[PDB]
């Protein structure tokens, strides 16, 4: 059958090791921010109200 | 003897799992000797060593069943700490079949034994809770 | 002094034969023995026709355990079938070790 | 097993090499007397102090 | 031309970690020794970052530990990693001894003995580092355990006086232990390198026990990724035991500052020593308790001579393997008996547990090995 | 030879393996420390640092720190005087010496707050337990006149007089001060002091689990990938004869 | 106070009552004589352990 | 000898995309 | 050295492999292993369980028994 | 390296442990240095190899 | 041992309070520059005979 988007994607970045390392780098850069902030907003979301960052309001900006 | 079941009867609750488990092991051993006795009686083993092989089989199996039943029951009592509801025995009931399932090396008989032995035990506990008479006195 | 009871001995040696797992891998009993240097030199004594058979069976079992999957139910060795080929070799190794020692002591 | 050492040639080696064993053992004994300041045997010899 | 075979150092690494021949049928148990090799360096750097604050003074140390747990930037992680991580070290180490004993990799005599000396070394480093944090268990524990050598009719009571550098535990004795504690691990590294160096030139053991010289297989393509996976999963064990169980691993009481004055209720020695300490309860005369204490580790040396069963291993012999599991169970016994506060039933159980702990290998194992040999013309 | 009473475990909000301590009960328990908890005992390991991020803005942390003032040291002469109260300052010195507390307390020094959770077996739940454990003696058991019998104390009779009582301390929050809820604020605050990094640590710990979960299957997939060649292989033996 | 309320609520259960009567019994075994040796207070411990064993699941049913 | 040797089946181990005997391997090198 | 270039004699034993890329990583990885796991299990549970169960039993044996020598004392010490 | 802003106890502690470990790295690299030296042979004052006269 | 506080008092602890402490610290302090007496001379001769042909 016709090559999968993954298939041509091999012929792209994977087969060449430099570009391979490159996509590893950009991939790290995205996985960092996205997963990091995901763990942020989720951890903020689960045991809600235990957080003082939402309880800053008793004492902030008068 | 009735004194032996009377021994097992004073559990109390499920405290000291070993004390109970030894008694259940005793009952299982007794029934194993009886079954072995009639089996030898009605199925003439030929060559007596084979006969003691047979009785060793049944005795050890039933004793094992009683042991594992007793201790799983009391452990469940001392863990769930419910501890009085009938289901508390049922696991052990279900467990017992598996023991029987192991010696027979068959998933089938082990599977059935799990279910029915479980339900029987559950009914027993339920009966201790309800004073079911099984052999009621003539009373009438 | 044992004689009449020997049957039952064989009746548990077989269980003992079952007790070991090598039959489940079907290997020769001789294969199991540890290779100290003298018995190694006894291995050296072996004919190639017998040697490569041993080597191949050993590699088969070595592949199995890597998969952990056991050798197939049909192929499992019988207690009779396992030729104890190494007997002359090792027994002469014993006789010779104890020989040179027997001279060494005097 | 251990019977191999139990031979007249080896017991011979014992009789031959024993005085030497006493020699070296006495040497290390004296070394204990000296380096460790083992005064208990230093006391056996008057010349000390 | 050849690059790995070019440089002689590279020649050495290629004779080893790049492509030493290895048996293929290896399981995780052999991954564990490599896991020890993993833990070691981690403790070293971790202890380095800890060594950037801790003091060996009798007075100022504990305040610096509090400097670690509260002041330092993520250093608390480091603190617990060094502690709990050492705990993990002993974890893997015990499995490893169990393996070498089980698959009979003790047949490599010299390698085995270097393993033994390495073991005593690790024990000492353990004890002294445990003395370091400087707290109630630290103090009274170190005192009590040190006292044991005084069982010697002459020299040992003198010797304790020599370690302490004074009448009692003090900045003398504490700095002493800080320094011994520091010098030993680096020794452990060299003993490790020497240990592997004995291993390479005999060939590795295999799960079968029977030689797999015919089946030797390249290291780099295969076992490297295997051990990487194994280290990553131990990293799971450790990080889950530290980020989710920060404290439980040890003995709270050290959390109290030490007082020569104030005296702790129970002074349970830290858990890896518990079986050893249990043996201190074993018999009357402190002297013989010390003798049996050292003998508990020393006894391993007898085994290669005590070994006589035709296996180089213990997997095709469930018979002797059963005695084995009786012995392991016996270790569990000495463990939990050592954990409890002292009591008479615990005393008798500890007695028979100790007698049987020696006799399984001084009586059962060799002779049953003989009858096992009789059963199949061995 | 007599047993200490064994405090039953209780289901505190943070004992959930995902669960974190809230800054709330820690704050109110801090109000429990601001006054009644100066009987001392101690907290000297921990300054007004740490208090900033949990509940208090910098100027408010300092504002919190001027409430009481430990001595400034001598300067060029000018020895011993009182600095107004930066957060950098520690909590008040319990006594010029502990021995003074021992004179104040029949020779039994009141322990520092900082490790009392971490050190004691049964921990924070035990500290909440002994606070509320003041049962009366049964007949025939002796007690020292200063002692106030309580089974949770190992010697059964703690020297401490029950600092807690109904309505101990009205909170600035204005929230009601039952001995129970205020004591829960106490030990919650202690557990805070006991483990300052805890709430932060759980976030790091939770994050690591996801990382480990992703890593555990993938790397395993590569092991299968490199060992597949060996697992797959077929071998044969064909004698020349 | 809701604290102790729940304490006595736990004492509603027969376990705390049987432990209560047993408490009074040993306490009077000691009260029986000034010469009495017994540490009946141990039985007070036995009372309290089951008692707070019942408090264990209820004490935080009190939370505001 | 060289004649009677043969390769036993591996299709159960093979990837589905290359599972059949007709297709190009090179077509599947990219996806695989 | 003992490296591959010169080792044990071995002859007309032959290898059949595959390129990793040509084959998927998990060939019936589930269904094949479970009976294997369970058979290994039934194989060695017989030789592993009893030390540990005997240990657990002695554990609660001494704990509960001594506990009975412990909590129960005031009646044991009599009035 | 200071561990902070000033020249402090922390910093001396740094130099302490660093000085206290670094020489072991030195003995390691030294043994490696001999390991370079081994098969290469030594040298002579003359500057001509004494390959015949070792 | 040292912090900021323990420092020179502890070095003097060696210098007097420790048994033979002056002995050791004096050996060590002069052991350094002597170690260099072996060293820069070894580097010098090394630069000289061309043993860096290795
Ligand atoms: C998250 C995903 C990560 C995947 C890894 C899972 C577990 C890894 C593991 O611990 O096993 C060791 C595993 C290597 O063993 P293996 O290759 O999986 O097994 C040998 C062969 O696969 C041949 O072994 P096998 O033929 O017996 O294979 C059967 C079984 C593997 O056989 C086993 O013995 C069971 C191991 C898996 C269960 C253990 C807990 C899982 C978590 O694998 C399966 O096919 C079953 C898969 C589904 C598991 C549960 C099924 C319930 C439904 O990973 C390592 O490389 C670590 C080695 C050192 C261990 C130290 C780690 C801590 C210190
Ligand atoms: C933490 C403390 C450190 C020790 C943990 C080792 C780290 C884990 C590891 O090695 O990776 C998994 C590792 C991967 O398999 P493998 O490397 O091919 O094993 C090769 C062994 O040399 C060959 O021995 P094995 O693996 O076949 O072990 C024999 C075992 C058979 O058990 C197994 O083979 C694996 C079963 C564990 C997974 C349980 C089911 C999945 C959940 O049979 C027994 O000893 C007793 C049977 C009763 C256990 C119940 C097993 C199924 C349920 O499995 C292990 O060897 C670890 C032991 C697992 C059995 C423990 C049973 C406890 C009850
Ligand atoms: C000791 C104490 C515990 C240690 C704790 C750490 C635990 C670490 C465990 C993590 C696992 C790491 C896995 C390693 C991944 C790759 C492993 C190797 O098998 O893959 C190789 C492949 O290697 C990788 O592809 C190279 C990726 C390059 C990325 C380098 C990372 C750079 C990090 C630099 C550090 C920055 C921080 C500096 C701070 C000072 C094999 O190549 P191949 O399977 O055939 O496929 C590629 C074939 N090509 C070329 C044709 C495409
Ligand atoms: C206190 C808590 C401290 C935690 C430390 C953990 C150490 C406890 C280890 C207990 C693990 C129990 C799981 C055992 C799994 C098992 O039974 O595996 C079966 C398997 C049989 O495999 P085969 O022989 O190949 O047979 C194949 C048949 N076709 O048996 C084995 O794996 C044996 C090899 C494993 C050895 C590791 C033993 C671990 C125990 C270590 C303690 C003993 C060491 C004593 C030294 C102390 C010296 C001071
Ligand atoms: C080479 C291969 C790798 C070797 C180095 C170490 C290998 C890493 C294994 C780590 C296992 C997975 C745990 C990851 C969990 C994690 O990092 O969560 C994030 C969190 C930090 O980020 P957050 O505060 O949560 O928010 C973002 C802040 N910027 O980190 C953690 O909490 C995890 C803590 C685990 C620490 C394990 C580190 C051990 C590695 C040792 C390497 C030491 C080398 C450095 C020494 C230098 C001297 C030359
Ligand atoms: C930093 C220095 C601080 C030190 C303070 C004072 C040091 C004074 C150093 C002066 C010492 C020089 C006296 C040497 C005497 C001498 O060399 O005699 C001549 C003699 C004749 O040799 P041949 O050619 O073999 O004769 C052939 C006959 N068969 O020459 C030699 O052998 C000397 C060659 C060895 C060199 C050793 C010199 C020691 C100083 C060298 C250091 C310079 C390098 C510095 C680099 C350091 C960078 C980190
Ligand atoms: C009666 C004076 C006093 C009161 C009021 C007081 N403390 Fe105490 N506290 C002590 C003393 C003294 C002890 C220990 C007495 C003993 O162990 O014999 C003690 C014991 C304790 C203990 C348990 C110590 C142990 O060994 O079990 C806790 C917890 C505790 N107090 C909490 C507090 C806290 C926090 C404060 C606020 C400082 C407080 N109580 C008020 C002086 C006091
Ligand atoms: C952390 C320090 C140690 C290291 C680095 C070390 C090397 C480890 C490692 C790496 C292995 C090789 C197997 C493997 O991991 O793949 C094993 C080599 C060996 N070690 Fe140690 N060891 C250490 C402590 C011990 C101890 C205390 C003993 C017990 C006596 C011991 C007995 C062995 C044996 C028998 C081998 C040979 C490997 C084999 O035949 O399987 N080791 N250990
Ligand atoms: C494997 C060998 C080692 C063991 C068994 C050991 C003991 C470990 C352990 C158990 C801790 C104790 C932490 C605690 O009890 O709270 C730490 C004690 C200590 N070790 Fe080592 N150590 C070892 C190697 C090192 C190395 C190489 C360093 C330095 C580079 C080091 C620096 C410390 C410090 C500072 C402590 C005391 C920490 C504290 O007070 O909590 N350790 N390490």
């Amino acid at each position: 059958a016709a090559p999968t988007l993954t298939a041509r994607l091999y012929s792209l970045l994977f087969r060449r090791t430099s570009t391979f390392a490159l996509t590893i780098a950009v991939g790290a850069l995205f996985f960092e921010r996205a997963f990091d902030q995901g763990a942020d907003a989720i951890y903020e979301h689960i045991n809600q109200g235990k957080l003082w960052k939402h309880i800053k309001h008793k004492y902030e900006n008068k | 003897a009735k004194t032996l079941l009377h021994k097992y009867s004073d559990i109390p609750e499920g405290t000291e799992c070993h004390r109970k488990a030894y008694a259940s092991t005793s009952i299982g051993g007794a029934t194993g000797l009886i079954v072995s006795a009639y089996s030898i009686a009605l199925k003439p083993p030929a060559s007596f060593l084979e006969g003691v092989a047979r009785t060793g089989r049944y005795t050890f199996t039933s004793a094992a069943i009683g042991a594992i039943f007793g201790l799983t029951s009391c452990i469940s009592a001392q863990v769930r700490e419910k501890p009085d509801d009938p289901l508390n025995y049922f696991i052990g009931g279900c467990a017992g079949g598996l023991t029987l399932g192991a010696r027979t090396r068959s998933y089938g008989i082990g599977a059935a034994a799990c279910a029915y032995m479980g339900l029987t035990a559950a009914l027993v506990k339920m009966g201790q809770l309800e004073g079911w008479q099984v052999f009621a006195e003539p009373k009438v | 002094a044992v004689a009449a009871s020997s049957k039952w001995l064989e009746g548990i040696r077989k269980w003992y034969y079952n007790a070991a797992g090598f039959n489940k891998l079907g290997l020769m009993r001789d294969d199991t023995i540890y290779e100290d240097d003298d018995v190694k030199e006894a291995i050296r004594r072996l004919p190639e026709n017998l040697y490569n058979d041993r080597v191949f069976r050993i590699k088969r079992a070595l592949d199995l355990t890597m998969r952990q999957q056991i050798l197939p139910k049909e192929q499992w060795t019988k207690y009779e079938e396992d030729k104890f080929y190494l007997e002359p070799y090792l027994k002469e190794v014993i006789r010779e070790r104890k020989e040179r020692e027997e001279w060494a002591k005097k | 097993m251990l019977s191999r050492f139990l031979g007249p040639r080896y017991r011979e080696l014992a009789r031959n090499w024993i005085p030497t064993a006493s020699m070296w053992g006495a040497v290390g004994a004296v070394g204990l007397v000296w380096a460790t300041d083992w005064r208990l045997i230093l006391d056996w010899v008057p010349y000390i102090n | 031309t050849n690059i790995r075979k070019s440089h002689p150092l590279m020649k050495i690494i290629n004779n080893a970690f790049i492509d030493l021949p290895a048996p293929s049928n290896i399981s995780s148990w052999w991954n564990f020794g490599s896991l020890l090799g993993i833990c070691l360096i981690l403790q070293i750097l971790t202890g380095l970052f800890l060594a950037m604050h801790y003091t060996s003074d009798t007075t100022t140390a504990f305040s610096s530990v509090t400097h670690i747990c509260r002041d330092v930037n993520y250093g608390w992680v480091i603190r617990y990693l060094h502690a709990n991580g050492a705990s993990m070290f002993f974890i893997c180490l015990f499995i490893h001894v169990g393996r070498g004993l089980y698959y009979g990799s003790y047949m490599f005599l010299e390698t085995w003995n270097i393993g033994v000396v390495l073991l005593f070394t690790v024990m000492a480093t353990a004890f002294m580092g445990y003395v370091l944090p400087w707290g109630q268990m630290s103090f009274w524990g170190a005192t009590v355990i040190t006292n044991l050598l005084s069982a010697i009719p002459y020299i040992g009571t003198d010797l304790v006086e020599w370690i302490w550098g004074g009448f009692s535990v003090d900045k003398a004795t504490l700095t002493r232990f800080f320094a011994f504690h520091f010098i030993l691990p680096f020794i452990i590294t060299a003993l490790a390198a020497v240990h592997l160096l004995f291993l390479h030139e005999t060939g590795s053991n295999n799960p079968t026990g029977i030689s797999s010289d015919m089946d030797k297989i390249p290291f780099h393509p295969y076992y490297t990724i295997k051990d990487i996976l194994g280290a990553l999963f131990m990293m799971l064990i450790l990080l889950i035991l530290v980020l989710f169980s920060p404290d439980l691993l040890g003995d709270p009481d050290n959390y109290t500052p030490a007082n020569p004055l104030n005296t702790p209720p129970h002074i349970k020695p830290e858990w890896y020593f518990l079986f050893a300490y249990a043996i201190l309860r074993s018999i009357p005369n402190k002297l013989g308790g010390v003798l049996a204490l050292v003998a508990s580790i020393l006894i391993l040396i007898l085994m290669p001579m005590l070994h006589t069963s035709k296996q180089r291993s213990m997997m095709f012999r469930p018979l002797s393997q059963c005695l084995f599991w009786m012995l392991v169970a016996d270790l569990i016994t000495l463990t939990w008996i050592g954990g409890q506060p002292v009591e008479h039933p615990f005393i008798i159980i500890g007695q028979l547990a100790s007698i049987l702990y020696f006799l399984i290998i001084l009586v059962l194992m060799p002779i049953t090995s003989i009858i096992e040999n009789n059963l199949l013309k061995w | 030879t007599d047993l200490e009473l064994h405090a039953p475990s209780y289901p505190w909000s943070h004992r959930g393996l995902l669960s974190s301590l809230d800054h709330t009960s820690i704050r109110r328990g801090f109000q429990v420390y601001k006054q009644v908890c100066s009987s001392c005992h101690s907290m000297d390991y921990v300054a007004y640092r740490h208090l900033v991020g949990v509940c208090y803005t910098e100027e408010e942390a300092k504002a919190l720190a001027e409430e009481v003032e430990v001595q400034d040291g001598p300067n060029e002469d000018g020895e011993m005087f009182m600095r107004p109260g930066k957060l950098s300052d520690y909590f008040p010195k319990p006594y010029p010496n502990p021995e003074a507390a021992r004179a104040a307390n029949n020779g039994a020094l009141p322990p520092d707050l900082s490790y009392i959770v971490r050190a004691r077996h049964g921990g924070e739940d035990y500290v909440f337990s002994l606070l509320t454990g003041y049962c009366e003696p049964p007949t025939g058991v002796s007690l020292r006149e200063g002692l106030y019998f309580n089974p949770y104390f190992p010697g059964q009779a703690i020297a401490m007089a029950p600092p807690i009582y109904n309505e101990v301390l009205e909170f600035d929050d204005g929230t009601p001060a039952t001995m129970s809820q205020v004591a829960k604020d106490v030990c919650t605050f202690l557990r805070w002091a006991s483990e300052p990094e805890h709430d932060h640590r759980k976030r790091m710990g939770l994050k690591m689990l996801m990382m480990m979960g992703l890593l555990l299957p993938l790397v395993y997939a590569m092991k299968r990938h490199k060992w597949s060649v060996l697992k797959s292989r077929k071998l044969a033996y064909r004698p020349p004869k | 106070d809701p604290l102790t309320t729940v304490r006595e609520q736990c004492e509603q259960i027969e376990k705390c009552i049987k432990a209560r009567e047993r408490l009074e019994l040993c306490d009077q075994r000691v009260s029986s004589r000034s010469q009495t040796e017994e540490d009946c207070t141990e039985e007070l411990f036995d009372f309290l352990h089951a008692r707070d064993h019942c408090v264990a699941h209820k004490l935080f049913n009190s939370l505001k | 000898s060289h004649t009677d040797i043969r390769v036993p089946d591996f299709s159960d181990y093979r990837r589905a995309e290359v599972l059949d005997s007709t297709k190009s391997s090179k077509e599947s090198s990219d996806a695989r | 050295g003992r490296e591959f270039g010169h080792l044990t004699r071995m002859r007309h034993v032959i290898t059949y492999s595959l390129s990793p890329f040509e084959q998927r990583a998990f060939p019936h990885y589930f269904t094949k292993g479970i009976p294997n796991v369970l058979r290994r299990t039934r194989a060695c549970i017989l030789r592993v369980a009893p030390p540990f169960v005997v240990f657990y039993l002695v554990y609660t044996w001494g704990t509960q028994e001594f506990e009975k020598s412990k909590r129960k004392n005031p009646a044991a010490y009599e009035n």
